[PDB]
RNA sequence: UCUGGUGACUAUAGCAAGGAGGUCACACCUGUUCCCAUGCCGAACACAGAAGUUAAGCUCCUUAGCGUCGAUGGUAGUCGAACUUACGUUCCGCUAGAGUAGAACGUUGCCAGGC
RNA sequence: CUGGGGCGGUCGCCUCCUAAAAGGUAACGGAGGCGCUCAAAGGUUCCCUCAGAAUGGUUGGAAAUCAUUCAUAGAGUGUAAAGGCAUAAGGGAGCUUGACUGCGAGACCUACAAGUCGAGCAGGGUCGAAAGACGGACUUAGUGAUCCGGUGGUUCCGCAUGGAAGGGCCAUCGCUCAACGGAUAAAAGCUACCCCGGGGAUAACAGGCUUAUCUCCCCCAAGAGUUCACAUCGACGGGGAGGUUUGGCACCUCGAUGUCGGCUCAUCGCAUCCUGGGGCUGUAGUCGGUCCCAAGGGUUGGGCUGUUCGCCCAUUAAAGCGGUA
RNA sequence: AAUAGCUCACUAGUCGAGUGACACUGCGCCGAAAAUGUACCGGGGCUAAACAUAUUACCGAAGCUGUGGAUUGUCCUUUGGA
RNA sequence: UAUUGGAGGUAGAGCACUGUUUGGACGAGGGGCCGGUUACCGAAUUCAGACAAACUCCGAAUGCCAAUUAAUUUAACUUGGGAGUCAGAACAUGGGUGAUAAGGUCCGUGUUCGAAAGGGAAACAGCCCAGACCACCAGCUAAGGUCCCAAAAUA
RNA sequence: ACAAGUAGUCAGAGCCCGUUAAUGGGUGAUGGCGUGCCUUUUGUAGAAUGAACCGGCGAGUUACGAUUUGAUGCAAGGUUAA
């Protein structure tokens, strides 16, 4: 097995579950997580918050539905009607 | 209107997919057949496995 | 051209070899040139050894343009050690070719002239060529 | 469509260059007594005014020079298949990017006075 | 843990790539950080925009400060990296303590224990004119079960009864337990005197695959050789064949496949050492060199080392190279 | 060792039809040496019994049909057939 | 599966950023010297070229999540009783490691073997075709084939 | 007594015999197919292990307690222990 020869790179950390979580058109309930991330890949609309951790949470009841902001950004929104 | 679709190859060494297709198909052994109604959503099943099946217009 | 003069990370995943020339297609500077028709690694002992080949024989009268510059570093493990351990060292640099890419340009000089001095760096090259001209038309 | 607010839209909306203009609206202006204005400036900010002035900010019109938008077709890649071990080949879908024509010197709701 | 052990390295957390455009994903794979810091680098209210560049100058090591038009942020964000950020999350300034108490519909992660995000509802605040916003630092590391012991509340239990000693509950403290899910409060070695149970799950021998190394062959032809690439030799490079070396892999064999030299006996390949036939030559013949055809036969005796090998002394026409566990 | 220089720069005429080069391809050739015995088609053997492109037959399985038979399940009651 | 809606940055491309790079313009700094000239050399600024797992102005195919919803199929979940499994293997394909070595090693995605008989591949767990309830001296075919060994074309 | 054999099967002539009478028994020229069994394994005809051959013996049971299922009483009650 070799013998002294030893490397300095064999190290990493545990991923973390991020991403999306909800689609367009599902219903969610108030407080469902719809996009866990870091900084602002997509920026809260209507009816949505902004956690601690970046992350997205619906405030109310609704449909869920992502949208454009502007050039190039994405938000998101909840509507109640159901 | 109407077609006619059988089970001509086999389905083993093929991929779930495919054998699960085959399953919604309702075909169940190596050359059986069934008769359905033509229509897209068919249609798309069909031409997903086509290697596998023939049709006929019956 | 024989080696970068640094890179950021010196221990790189080996070259994909598997297409078509993602660009250089074309003779832009000389007037004859030199393609590949095959894949290969080449390293920057064979570019220079071309190299003084070919310019031998045109005696100093017209100019070359080398058209591919050795980027990728490779690596081999030590002599007689085992599977494991980490990666090796570098022990040389290369720049992949795929069929189509133009290895060398050349002009201010004739054509014949040109022809026998690319051939001649043909054969210290390991992968297959041919001889073109300046598109035009 | 004017003119000034205030939403809406991926700059096709923008930058520049040129040309106008003031319909009393806008500015620039003119001052510090006041509320206020600081660190470091009446600049700014706040305020008190209107003698001025289209000069600029602004608005409207021109122009694709720049930025932006951008197909058709072809190509690369690739799902599936059938060959095959070739730095592969074929058939069938899907189908880029770059580039080319071109688009384009915005549309636009509401509110108030205009005409 | 380990491409057999040993030696070296590592062990828990965070970030990135490998990771194949959800998520996840391994190697003793490629790169770096953490075991903190901030009473402002927290909350809120109101303000402000940057690095660099030239048109440049009292300094001008150049650029310190100052000036002016462009500066898409090329700057800053306490730190690693990655996502973010002009709504500013960046920079000031003024108040301030929400770096609250009791909780939490729902969701994410996930074997478990844990971890993560939360709208909203009370209590009592802060800042703001208000709307509101605030349960710590732009986000993600900065940590460690239980048992046990200490400290402060509570006044729950407290062995006939009243106290009390002791417990319970809530708050908190004491771990490079870093081998980081932590065997104990407390722990290093040699066995060639070894033993037992096992394994070809795993090494030494050869068999097998590979051919990096190794032997041989080739291709191009700068060149040396008076002249002349190509009698001979051929640099820089490039392409192969073989399975005889040093290895890599761990596939058969550990309920045993004796391993090195020598002796006896050989047998087969030919990339031929001699002998036979030739082309050549920088071959006048003897001489030698080179290449081709050729495996029929032949291919010594000793000194020195256990040696294979190698050197040496005498010969021979020659004293061949390998396969055969 | 000065050099001895005929022939494909070049065509009448020996005489009279053709003859350099270039690409891009389809199939072969050489490079090509290993150890018990052919020994890199399974053997014989094959100039098609090889290859390419079409077309038409046929063989070929415990696949799938045909007839008979078990044993379970779901339906019709056809208390029997499916 | 058909139809909508969406997250994400791989293949490919591209150089707008971090870099890595080959030629050509163009003025200029320390400096050849007397602050110097000219060569240059360190860059500024351009035009044409290229390279990238840890570059991205861009960006598929396909996968994934979900739907007012269709069409075909027949599972799916909850609770309880009983387990075995924690040595995998080869092929094909995307990658790391090694040497674009291995019947190597470590991942992803199928299939098969494991736990699978039968036909083809001479023989030959993993390849191709195909899943054996039990007869039958019936028939049709798949992969492979049709001169003889050896069923079928000396088509 | 010209033959290449995990010793069978399947197809079959010839030759003898005659039953638990049934589409019968013994042998088998010759053809087709076909590398024992166990264990252990990714994978074994394995040259991995185990057994010379026959016979006998030779390995998840019992006590107490829990949990779950079936059964049976009787049920807001059910049941006894010494
Ligand atoms: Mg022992
Ligand atoms: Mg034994
Ligand atoms: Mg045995
Ligand atoms: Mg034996
Ligand atoms: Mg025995």
């Amino acid at each position: 097995k070799k013998g002294v020869s030893s490397t300095k790179n064999g190290r990493d950390s545990e991923s973390k579950r991020l991403g999306a979580k909800r689609a367009d058109g599902q219903f969610v309930t108030g407080g469902s997580i719809l996009y866990r991330q870091r900084g602002t890949k997509i920026y809260p609309g209507e009816n949505v918050g902004r956690g601690g951790d970046d992350t997205l949470f619906a405030k109310i009841d609704g449909v869920v539905k992502f949208e454009r902001k502007g050039r190039d950004k994405k938000q998101v929104s909840v509507y109640a009607v159901a | 209107a109407k077609l006619q679709i059988t089970l001509t190859r086999s389905v083993i060494g093929r991929p779930e997919t495919q054998r699960k297709t085959v399953e919604a198909l309702g075909l169940k052994k190596t050359n059986s057949s069934v008769v359905v109604e033509d229509n897209p959503a068919i249609r798309g099943q069909i031409n997903k496995v086509k290697h596998l099946v023939t049709v006929e217009e019956k | 051209m024989l080696l970068p003069k640094r890179v950021k990370y010196r221990r790189q995943h080996r070259p994909k070899t598997t297409g078509r020339s993602k660009g250089g297609n074309y003779v832009t500077f000389g007037e004859f040139g030199l393609q590949a028709t095959t894949t290969s690694w080449i390293t920057s002992r064979q570019i220079e050894s071309a190299r003084i080949a070919m310019t031998r024989y045109m005696k100093r009268g017209g100019k070359v343009w080398i058209k591919i510059f050795p980027h990728t570093p490779y690596t081999k493990k030590p002599l007689e050690v085992r599977m494991g351990a980490g990666k090796g060292a570098v022990e040389g640099w290369i720049a992949v070719v795929k069929p189509g890419r133009i290895l060398f340009e050349v002009a201010g000089v004739s054509e014949e002239v040109a022809r026998e001095a690319l051939r001649l760096a043909s054969h210290k090259l390991p992968v297959k060529t041919k001889f073109v001209k300046r598109e035009e038309l």
